[PDB]
């Protein structure tokens, strides 16, 4: 009973360890990027040109 | 004639500037009421993300 019981843990172990460690590669691709405000700082343009 | 030459010459300056000015505060207006939209958006990007 302890044999049968114990060769299906170490099954088990193995994927766990594959799907959980593994994980551990990158978690930071959650952090967003910077988004930043303008505080109306950014109106320092006329009507002048408009295709470029 | 020389008086209504000043006159001439004050009300064309004077109306000259109140347009430039009128024009200027409209380019202000969009800008500030551009502003207020984009913020608009981002409120409403906000508002979806918490819920």
């Amino acid at each position: 009973l302890g044999t049968r019981a114990k060769e299906s843990l170490d099954l088990r172990a193995h994927l766990k360890q594959v799907k959980k460690e593994d994980i551990e590669k990158e978690n930071r691709e959650v952090g967003d990027w910077r988004k930043n405000i303008d505080a109306l700082s950014g109106m320092e343009g006329r009507k002048k040109k408009f295709e470029g | 004639l020389k008086d209504a030459q000043e006159k001439l010459e004050l009300a064309e300056k004077k109306a000259t500037d109140a347009e430039a000015d009128v024009a200027s505060l409209n380019r202000r207006i969009q800008l500030v009421e551009e502003e207020l939209d984009r913020a608009q958006e981002r409120l409403a990007t906000a508002l979806q993300k918490l819920e």
